[PDB]
């Protein structure tokens, strides 16, 4: 699911950010990635 | 004062339940957490920012993105889940090997003590091999999220750790 190094870097920076919008973005990003992986089954 | 807490453990251990029992004082419904929940809990003049991170196996690789700056780890275990206690140990030790957590203190919650055949805190200590941890301040507390028993005792320990530097 999280093999794409570039997407991982985006996720890592959002999760380590002090900006509340970044944290909301990360949380949604993780759900999207899991959901897309659920698709393709 | 402030303390950044990372709360992890296998899926279904009771983490989100604990987070909202602390934050809101009640048991609320949950779904398996895909991502995280984060809430700040004010206790003993310390603002504990608690990161409740999902434990489904598919997302455990993400735990590493939350290690940076963590001051206290709360590792929550389903005390009734004998089938997965070793799996919990494996995840706990894999996380503790990380340099980013070298200075983090460890609070283990032996959760779901309300269940008839729940393992006690001493048994969970033995099964997780906590006595073998080196260069780490750690504590284990039996908890029941519903009643709240053990939860604040856990925060008390964390609080004393922070106070003593
Ligand atoms: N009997 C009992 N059940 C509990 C207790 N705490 C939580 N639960 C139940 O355990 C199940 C999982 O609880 P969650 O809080 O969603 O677990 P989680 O650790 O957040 O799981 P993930 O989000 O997958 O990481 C739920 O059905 C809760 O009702 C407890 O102290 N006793
Ligand atoms: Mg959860």
């Amino acid at each position: 699911i999280f093999e794409d190094e570039e997407k991982s870097k985006m996720l890592a920076r959002l999760l380590k950010s002090s900006h509340p919008e970044d944290l909301r973005a990360a949380n949604k990003l993780i759900k999207e990635m899991v959901q897309e992986d659920q698709k393709r089954m | 004062g402030s303390m950044r807490i990372l709360m992890v453990g296998l899926d279904a251990a009771g983490k989100t339940t604990i987070l909202y029992k602390l934050k809101l004082g009640e048991i609320v419904t949950t779904i398996p957490t895909i991502g995280f929940n984060v809430e700040t809990v004010e206790y003993k003049n310390i603002s504990f920012t608690v990161w409740d991170v999902g434990g489904l196996d598919k997302i455990r690789p993400l735990w590493r993105h939350y290690f940076q700056n963590t001051q206290g780890l709360i590792f929550v275990v389903d005390s009734n889940d004998r089938e997965r206690v070793n799996e919990a140990r494996e995840e706990l030790m894999r996380m503790l090997a990380e340099d980013e957590l070298r200075d983090a203190v460890l609070l283990v919650f032996a959760n779901k003590q309300d269940l008839p055949n729940a393992m006690n805190a001493a048994e969970i200590t033995d099964k997780l091999g906590l006595h073998s941890l080196r260069h780490r301040n750690w504590y284990i507390q039996a908890t029941c999220a519903t009643s709240g028993d053990g939860l604040y005792e856990g925060l008390d320990w964390l609080s004393n750790q922070l106070r003593n530097q």
